């Protein structure tokens, strides 16, 4: 096949790209003894579609005149191989001098001549951190699909990182708004053991305090029963869920982990809580296929809403056919990509596409960079002011105030490099034997609810709440992970409420008595 | 100047001289002290003909701000004498200017440098970067440390709490990664040992020489109020030194008193905080830190960009007396790191202790040797764990404000190879008769009086009398009363039954 060569094109300006186009098997992961290169020995199915989407966007931009009239846009694609060393070698190549094999060391780089205009970012968020801290020092603009962590928001460490997908923070803003609307003031919060769940717990634990929601208990939960302890601690988490008498659980984790938890909940029956876990869990088949799952009570979550580009599947099949045709072959970007057949990949995945979202994102990403160049060259309908070669740090000046269009959807980067985007609120309805994801709302910065379309298990609204101040004749006790709620005890007869701010009762003398909830000792 | 010395082989030094262009921020005393530690070590190697005869061990140094000015010095180190760094598939034959890097202090800077150096396997030794993830040699193959991990600091804190029976505590963390994960780690340890954590709060990361807004001030009030109202009189603080200057002032403003403050290594031995006289009135200050090792004569020595510091000398001269009066703790980490590189190079060149066969050294060849060094330096053996740590002892320092003798008195020692706290000494408390200060959720119950838990926290319980005809078999249960055998009866709250008609 010609596929490994199809990932490159010439032009007046060139885009770099980092995609999950390959991987290496476990034997390669051993601690390296010598700085040899990495044998990324096998193909990857998703990266192929991401690369094809980038190619499609660039092809449309070259064919049309809505952007960059009169000049040609090229690209070079590299595989991340999910490996920081390979990612870093590929990243370093982008900054090398024009048409040259080396990179110069200088005190500052607002004086320099790198070989690409912008980088379409890596898939995984950890590689996004690793590569962003490097790229932004060169002030090269890097536009990333995926990579939703809030860490990359801060401009002081990542002055040049942009992304075309909403971050975790806005999703959790929507979640906390859902909690606020139904007065679910007293909740538990859980999260996976990776940085994804770590930052989920952290973001929620900050926003809830900022918005007056008291977390009953935190919790980091294991990925799977990989070791003898993890069969156990999940049950202690569930014991705390029952002891806190919570009804609503927030759970920011991937489906496999939630599936584990769910199965444990099923084993012991638990009780029908409400679960507000993330879309990664709301989407995954292996969860709703649990036969007993209706016992889980109630499932809610926010799912990202986005456009369609229907031409894409036919485009993939077209260029795979061209990759196979020797007449096209007769006319290095990924090794070993050429050895896997067309059919079981194309017909297998294209009939089964959250991975759809990343197509649109990877499309929109290119359209951002091109638009920025279109703005930086100050193009008229007829011509562009390309009398001088633009440098990457110049685009970064414009990218913050632009707006760009993608398939009749319209976008812009905010002051911290995100794009604002909207969600559906989808609840699982399973009075039908097959569980059905069902729309019951929308989030576009404030929560809109279609109250009628929600079927609570008892046909009545669940609640979990806590008293935020006690009455006069009551004794406080603080509760919550941040000491946020109070639970109140009526002070028993024969003792009295010492004073209206105490945490203690006080006995009355032998000769005298006090009513229940009294403040005084009386004849 | 202080920042360069030629030689046959260069070390690369990365030190944080300015806190907050990196030069424009306020200077740090400790950073210049550590830089002098490295310089003195290299001078000694050049004096010592027994270690590297006829070979000039040089050094080149660059200031790296707290989490800024990274990347640039790494490029300066890896680029060749023509200032160009060539891109290659395989770097086995490549020869950087420096042969080793004495890496940054902050963990995030250390990782930012490691993700770069792992590409070339340039050996990197970091002092004081305690983050636990740095043990992952799959992720950081070229990185070693001359200090124990954060695991051992948390273990020292927990065993200190166990010794004095402080099963009811409060934890404060800075609103950044260092605070966040250290609080997570302390919670993970605590839940396993029967200690209870009253609550956890996140401090705002206020700049010490900067004005404070209304909301930040109200946040500080909201935290210190929870401190004042809660029964837990032990407070553990995980924060960079910089942020705390504002916090404690507010604590002083609130008339707060009588707590035991447990400090993490990031501020446990900071002179700048110690010099605040009024901290005496907040209670007892304890902190976990690396051991003290007296260098032989360090004080008499202490008397293309970012390779300069103008303010360092005059700033440090104001602290010089307390610095000399204090011990040498992290200075030993820097000193032993340079000595580790020196021994590794000494054996790699195969020098015979009379003459050395000078050779082109590829960094990975030195990295594979730095793991096998095992030697005495000031009576301590230094050798590296398979995961990369040198197992230096930790010590617990009480803050003392008599300016005449010593600011940080060691009251305990901690052995990480044995994972045990030992040699606890006469701490002098704030209490009225020097009796050990106490924090517990609720006091131990009477005999014959069963427990009933009050909440999530295992430590908290009501005590309920067993009704007559039942007794509390203290040896077999705690939360219910056995019924007396039918031939016997019981006087309400009692552990036993009596024969009766």
């Amino acid at each position: 096949l010609c596929l490994s060569q199809q990932f490159k094109a010439q032009g007046d300006y060139i885009l770099g790209g980092l995609f999950p186009l390959g991987s290496t098997e476990e034997a390669t992961l051993n601690q390296r003894t010598q700085p040899n290169s990495i044998p990324c020995n096998r193909f990857s199915p998703l990266g192929l579609f991401l690369a094809m989407a980038m190619k499609m966007a660039v092809e449309e931009i070259n064919n049309g005149s809505a952007l960059l009239p009169g000049l040609r846009l090229g690209y070079d694609l590299f595989d991340t191989c999910s490996e920081p060393v390979v990612t870093m070698k590929s990243s370093l190549m982008f900054l090398a001098k024009v048409g040259s094999q080396s990179i110069a060391a200088y005190c500052n780089y607002t004086q320099y001549q790198p070989r690409v205009l912008a980088v379409i970012g890596p898939h995984s968020s950890e590689l996004a951190l690793i590569t962003g801290k490097f790229f932004s020092f060169f002030l090269m603009p890097q536009v990333s699909y995926s990579a939703s962590m809030d860490r990359l928001s801060d401009r002081e460490t990542f002055p040049s990182f942009f992304r075309t997908v909403p971050s975790d923070r806005v999703q959790l803003q929507a979640v906390v708004t859902l909690l606020q609307n139904f007065s679910w003031n007293w909740v538990a919060a859980l999260g996976s053991d990776d940085d994804y769940g770590r930052e989920g717990l952290s973001i929620f634990s900050s926003l809830a305090n900022a918005r007056g929601i008291c977390i009953a208990h935190e919790g980091l939960v294991p990925q799977h029963d990989t070791s003898g302890q993890q069969l156990g601690k999940v049950l202690d988490v569930l014991r705390q869920v029952n002891q806190s008498k919570v009804q609503v659980v927030v759970l920011f984790a991937s489906a496999r982990a939630v599936y584990s938890l769910f199965s444990y909940s099923i084993h012991h029956g638990l009780s029908p809580k409400v679960w507000v876990a993330s879309e990664s869990w709301l989407t995954s088949d292996l969860v709703m296929t649990l036969p007993n799952i209706a016992r889980v009570g109630t499932v809610l979550g926010f799912l990202q809403r986005g456009a369609l580009l229907p031409e894409f599947s036919h485009y993939v099949e077209t260029h795979l056919a061209l990759a196979a045709d020797p007449a096209f072959c007769a006319s290095q970007r990924c090794p070993r990509c050429d050895d896997i057949m067309l059919q079981n990949l194309s017909s297998g995945l294209l009939q089964n596409l959250q991975l759809h979202h990343q197509i649109f994102a990877t499309y929109a990403a290119v359209y951002s960079v091109a638009q920025a160049l279109h703005n930086t060259l100050q193009c008229n309908v007829s011509h562009c002011h390309v009398s001088e070669h633009v440098l990457p740090w110049q685009l970064l000046e414009n990218m913050y105030n632009m707006s760009f269009h993608a398939r009749d959807l319209t976008l812009q980067f905010d002051a911290e490099g995100n794009v604002d985007m909207e969600y559906d609120l989808k609840m699982w309805v399973w009075q039908s034997p097959t569980p059905v994801l069902h729309t019951v709302g929308t989030f576009n910065g404030t929560l809109q609810l279609q109250q009628s379309k929600m079927y609570w298990p008892g046909n009545q609204v669940p609640v979990s709440q806590c008293s935020r101040q006690c009455k006069d004749g009551q004794v406080r006790r603080v509760k919550g992970f941040h000491s946020c709620c109070y639970d109140c005890v009526d002070c028993k007869a024969g003792s009295y409420r010492k004073h209206p701010d105490d945490f203690t009762c006080t006995p009355c003398n032998q000769d005298q008595w006090s009513p229940e909830k009294s403040t005084a000792c009386l004849p | 100047s202080d920042f360069y010395l030629p030689g046959d082989y260069l070390l690369g030094g990365l030190f944080s001289l300015h806190a907050n262009m990196c030069k424009e921020y306020e200077v740090k005393v400790i950073g210049y002290n550590l830089m002098q530690a490295m310089r003195f070590a290299v001078e000694e190697i050049n004096n010592d003909s027994s270690l590297l005869p006829g070979v000039l061990l040089g050094y080149e140094i660059v200031d790296v701000c707290y989490i800024s000015n990274n990347v640039q010095p790494v490029l300066y180190f890896l680029a060749h004498e023509d200032n160009l760094l060539p891109i290659q598939e395989d770097y086995s034959n490549y020869s950087s200017r420096v042969v080793a890097v004495i890496g940054p202090d902050n963990s995030e800077s250390v990782m930012t440098v490691a993700n770069f150096l792992s590409l070339f396997l340039l050996p990197q030794i970091t002092y004081s970067a305690i983050s636990d993830e740095l043990r992952d040699k799959v992720r950081f193959p070229a990185l070693l440390r001359t200090t124990p991990s954060a695991d051992h600091h948390i273990e020292a804190m927990v065993q200190l709490m166990l010794h004095f029976r402080w099963n009811w505590i409060i934890v404060l963390v800075s609103n950044d990664t260092y605070g966040r994960d250290n609080g997570q780690l302390l919670g993970e340890r605590v839940a396993r040992r029967g200690i209870c954590i009253a609550f956890q709060e996140t401090l705002p990361t206020l700049q010490p020489n900067q004005n404070m807004t209304s909301e930040e001030r109200q946040r500080l009030v909201t935290i210190v109020d929870k401190l004042q109202q809660s029964t837990a009189r032990v407070v553990v603080v995980f924060s960079p030194d910089l942020t705390l200057y504002h916090f404690f002032n507010e604590v002083l403003r609130q008339n707060f008193t009588g707590a035991v403050w447990i400090a993490s290594e990031s501020w446990a031995i900071d002179p700048v905080l110690h010099n605040l006289t009024e901290l005496r009135h907040l209670g007892t200050f304890l902190g976990i830190t690396i051991q003290s090792v007296p260098i032989p004569g360090f004080s008499e020595f202490r008397e293309t960009c970012n390779q300069e510091c103008d303010n360092c000398l005059n700033a440090t001269l104001s602290f010089n007396t307390i610095l000399r009066l204090s011990g040498e703790r992290v200075v030993y980490s820097v000193y032993s790191a340079v000595y580790a590189v020196a021994h590794a190079l000494h054996s790699l060149l195969g020098c015979d202790k009379s003459t050395c066969t000078k050779r082109v050294v590829y960094p990975w060849q030195l990295l594979e040797e730095i793991w096998k060094v095992n030697f005495t330096l000031l009576d301590h053996q230094i050798f590296f764990d398979p995961q990369g740590d040198v197992a230096l002892h930790l010590e617990i320092v009480q803050w003392q404000w008599d300016r005449s003798q010593n600011p940080f008195q060691s009251v305990a020692s901690y052995y990480p190879l044995q994972r045990q706290l030992k040699n606890i000494q006469d701490i002098s408390w704030h209490t009225i008769n020097n009796t050990i200060p106490m924090s517990m959720c609720s006091k131990r119950c009477q005999s014959g009086q069963k427990k009933k838990p009050v909440g999530i926290h295992v430590c908290c319980f009501e005590c309920i009398d067993c009704l007559p005809g039942t007794f509390l078999n203290h040896t077999e249960d705690e939360y219910e009363c056995q019924a007396c055998p039918n031939n016997e009866w019981s006087y309400q709250s009692e552990t036993s039954c009596f024969k009766r008609q």
